[PDB]
């Protein structure tokens, strides 16, 4: 209740103060403060996806770890010698640093007053500091222990891991730590060793009973000792590398069938590879739909659908399969043969661009992906005036070594030619 | 120039999404996944333990108290080699010798 | 394999002062050369056939039409019509003659 | 060339012309002479 | 020799300005010391 009133937390929770309905239900006259407008205004602050800190109810007595409420409240009101003595005596230090640094990240945001907004700013990247010099120290005595801190679900900060607070608050530091990194890859090798290399897995992949032998890694080496091989066939195959180069050999099949029934297999009569490839990209959209409805956590349906359109690659996506319905009721008219086959010439050439979105998997290729992603812009701009500039070359030179001519095809195209030479 | 120099950061950052799809991803290739599709479709009708999973609190009480320790650790060495910085030492020594003036002038 | 026992000579430079490092700068370079040379391929055999494509009825000539469209994409690789002419140049100087070149700047220069 | 079943036997004598000659040694020309300039 | 370069390596050691500054700040606790004490 005793908030300074300067602060733009205090006008927030007025706000939502006068905006609740049971107290003017009571009475107009009496606001009345509870805790769980304070925690719905936190739940702003601090995402949707969390639940409510403080329950709506339905001696003295303590909520669980007051010291997170007292630190919450330290924070708010950008009270910095408060809050670093307040931290030094939590309980879950990690992730109560990495949820400061997400609520002053997003506070620093809206408050239109630049010295505070820049104070609130560098105490959120301090707690970022804090939170990566604690995980260091934790990571360097014990390995496979400290991993699990990345992953628990805290019920102290609303039932979340202490990965999606990282993750949502951009703090990109905390992201490229090194030890996240090796988790990551861990996750991304699956069940196997992370050690045995690329080409292995391709020959693996190529080789069902090879497998069987003992040319392939595990870890876990009851797995790799006592060999079930049904039990490890199911393990090599739940691996999400092992999931990528099926994906992809199945799409550079696509691309290969797609590619031979549109050489020389273009039919007005519907042939069975045309059903084939039909339900190949009907198989394709389904698969790019059910990952639209997955959202376990109850979240923004239409926000979800604007993070989706967003995305490049999902844009070029969509863009494709506008093209190719489009080009499909232009083949099935017979009148329209010939724009069919040039349009689905053109979605040939989209669909064949998707292919660049592997080497962002590489270690060495995505930063340069990111560089040519950056470089476009620019390109273009110099393409328009090196066009402009030999245009205008091109014209004074069919202009000075020629008399007046009416030629539309002879002597425009001949200049044409000469100004492309 | 203007790039290349902390880009890696942007591409480790967004190395997150696609490890996670992929994790989430059914097993089959794009053919052969309508039937797995039509599985969930059954469990229509009818998260993950490595991402986010709940621990039992006999173990995670230990797990707490072993943070507790290391960051208590990590703060009495960061306390330490703030006190080891020479701007430091210079600001102590220059308040140290007002003492020394103090007590000299005031005999 | 004379051209393998004639690769050898390059062995010569590696005792010279200011050579040596040149060869292991090249020996550091051959790894992203090589994928480069994967994502150029496949761009190239993409615009091939889209060209083949367009500008060509089904035919099934085996090596008249192929090769023909064989020497057109490596004549290209070496270096009413007029709307849709330009527009087909046009492209091609906009994506080959630019965009690949600046990620070979940006790449060699970053390994360099 | 200095200057600058026969379809499987020509791609792979052009492919490995592209692969070597257009490449590399400008690579070492660009670092040779970058690194003396 | 090897006498030689140890002279030679502890006198350079001690031109630091860190570590004159940390010998100064020692010999001033010995002035308060003996300010306080008598």
């Amino acid at each position: 209740e005793n908030l300074d009133p300067s602060c733009l937390f205090h006008s927030k929770l007025q706000k939502v103060l006068v905006e609740d309905p049971e107290r003017p239900a009571c009475a107009p006259a009496a606001p009345r403060l509870q805790m769980h407008h304070v925690a719905q205004v936190l739940r702003e602050l601090l995402g949707d996806f969390t639940q409510p800190l403080y329950p709506r109810p339905r001696h003295v007595t303590f909520t669980m770890d007051p010291i997170r409420d007292l630190l919450i409240w330290a924070i708010v009101q950008n009270r910095r010698e408060l809050a670093g003595i307040i931290w030094a005596q939590s309980q879950d230090c990690i992730a109560a640093a990495l949820a400061c640094s997400k609520i002053l990240k997003e506070l620093s945001k809206e408050e239109e007053d630049t010295d505070s907004s820049e104070e609130m700013l560098a105490l959120a990247e301090e707690y970022e500091h804090r939170a990566i010099g604690v995980f260091t120290e934790c990571y360097r005595k014990d390995e496979e222990r400290a991993q699990k801190l990345l992953t628990r679900v805290s019920e102290a900060w609303g039932k979340t891991t202490c990965l999606q607070l990282a993750l949502e608050a951009k703090d990109m530091k905390f992201v490229s730590h090194g030890g996240i990194q090796a988790f990551l890859t861990k996750v991304w090798w699956g069940q196997l060793s992370v050690d045995n290399g690329l080409w292995r897995v391709t020959l693996c992949m190529l080789a069902f009973p090879l497998l069987l032998t003992g040319l392939i890694s595990f870890r876990e080496k009851r797995l790799q000792d006592v060999g079930t091989p049904a039990a490890r066939a199911r393990a090599f195959f739940t691996a999400p590398v092992v999931v990528f180069h099926l994906n992809i050999l199945s799409y550079f099949a696509f691309l290969c069938l797609f590619a031979y029934v549109l050489m020389v297999d273009f039919q007005p009569v519907p042939s069975w590879c045309e059903c084939a490839i039909y339900l190949w990209l009907f198989s394709l959209v389904c698969e790019e739909m059910r990952q639209l409805f997955y959202d376990p956590d109850e979240c923004g349906l239409m926000k979800k659908a604007a993070l989706y359109f967003s995305d490049f690659w999902n844009k070029l996506d969509v863009g494709a399969i506008l093209l190719f319905v489009a080009g499909l009721t232009c083949r099935l008219i017979p009148a329209t043969l010939y724009p069919g086959r040039v349009i689905l010439s053109l979605d040939f050439i989209l669909f064949c661009l998707r292919l660049m979105h592997i080497f962002t998997i590489s270690k060495t290729l995505g930063p340069k992906i990111i560089i040519v992603k950056r470089m476009m812009k620019d390109v273009f701009f110099f393409l328009f005036l090196l066009a402009v500039w030999v245009v205008s070359f091109g014209v004074a030179k069919q202009a000075i070594l020629i008399h007046n001519e009416r030629r539309v095809d002879w002597l425009f195209r001949g200049a044409v030619y000469h100004s492309y030479l | 120039q203007q790039v290349q120099e902390h880009t890696d950061q942007i591409w480790k950052f967004q190395r997150h999404d696609l490890i996670e799809e992929y994790h989430g991803r059914p097993a089959a290739p794009p053919p052969f996944i309508l039937l797995s599709h039509l599985q969930l479709f059954i469990k229509r009708v009818v998260r993950h333990k490595q991402l986010k999973n709940k621990l039992e609190k006999n173990e995670e009480a230990a797990l707490l108290s072993w943070e507790i320790y290391l960051k208590e650790n990590y703060l009495q060495n960061r306390q330490f080699q703030q006190k080891q910085r020479p701007e430091q030492k210079i600001e102590d020594i220059s308040n140290k010798v007002d003492a020394m003036v103090d007590l000299l002038d005031l005999d | 394999d004379f051209i393998l026992f004639c690769l050898r000579l390059m062995h010569i430079f590696t005792i010279s002062k200011t050579l040596g490092p040149k060869i292991i700068i090249v020996k550091r370079m051959m790894k992203d050369v090589f994928f480069f040379l994967f994502l150029l391929a496949v761009w190239v055999v993409s615009f091939g056939v889209a060209k083949q494509a367009i500008l060509i009825h089904n035919e099934r000539r085996v090596d008249w039409l192929f090769r023909g469209a064989v020497y057109h994409s490596y004549l290209t690789i070496f270096g009413f019509p007029e709307w849709l002419t330009v527009l087909l140049l046009c492209l091609y100087l906009l994506f080959t003659n630019i965009l690949l070149l600046n990620l070979l700047i940006a790449m060699f220069n970053y390994t360099f």
